[PDB]
């Protein structure tokens, strides 16, 4: 599953947020490289990534949970009838498709608010027969 | 009237900023305004967050069903 490359890639991740170096990340250093990067998180949020990954329940997250949550096989883990559900809430009819230009209101006006660049990408790539209805079970299958 | 409509467009916008942030040419690479030139360590926290944020979203989502 995991080259020994890998592996190193992630730990010299978690040295990026391990500042002090003890070995674990708080929710303070987590809060440093988001703002580090532009953002502007607020504790609870700090707290929601945080418990998350932490496995033991300290608060706090080592190397092994850090690795744990970076490998989990983030596709067939039961997380593709997730994302199908939760198509599904925008998907008015059963079609299993919806218009690109209702995917581009919900994904740029709701949520996390992407740019209209990312949801060129995305209604691009999905967007299979070019005609403006998506499939979103195929754009499940192709993110996984 | 139906929590479940931001956590569904919150849990398929992270799994999408999950996949695009695997090619380092994606547009969505452009939403950091603020850093000058994005280096090599900005992108490996910026896909530890975006993993953390996706693990947030799937929460959030099966706490709405
Ligand atoms: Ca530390
Ligand atoms: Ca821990």
């Amino acid at each position: 599953q995991l080259t020994e490359e890998q592996i190193a890639e992630f730990k010299e991740a978690f040295s990026l947020f391990d500042k002090d170096g003890d070995g674990t990340i708080t929710t303070k250093e987590l809060g440093t490289v988001m703002r580090s990067l532009g953002q502007n998180p607020t504790e609870a949020e700090l707290q929601d990534m945080i418990n998350e990954v932490d496995a033991d329940g300290n608060g706090t997250i080592d190397f092994p949970e850090f690795l744990t949550m970076m490998a989990r096989k983030m596709k067939d883990t039961d997380s593709e009838e997730e994302i199908r559900e939760a198509f599904r809430v925008f998907d008015k009819d059963g079609n299993g498709y919806i218009s690109a230009a209702e995917l581009r209101h919900v994904m740029t006006n709701l949520g996390e608010k992407l740019t209209d660049e990312e949801v060129d990408e995305m209604i691009r790539e999905a967007d299979i027969d070019g005609d403006g209805q998506v499939n979103y079970e195929g754009f499940v299958q192709m993110m996984t | 009237f139906n929590r479940q409509i931001p956590a569904a467009a919150s849990l398929i916008q992270t799994a999408w900023r999950c996949y695009a942030a695997e090619n380092p040419d994606s547009s969505t690479w452009k939403i950091y305004i603020r850093i000058s030139q994005l280096r090599e360590h900005h992108r490996a926290t910026i896909k530890v967050i975006r993993r953390m944020q996706y693990f947030v979203a799937k929460k959030k989502f099966q706490q709405a069903r």
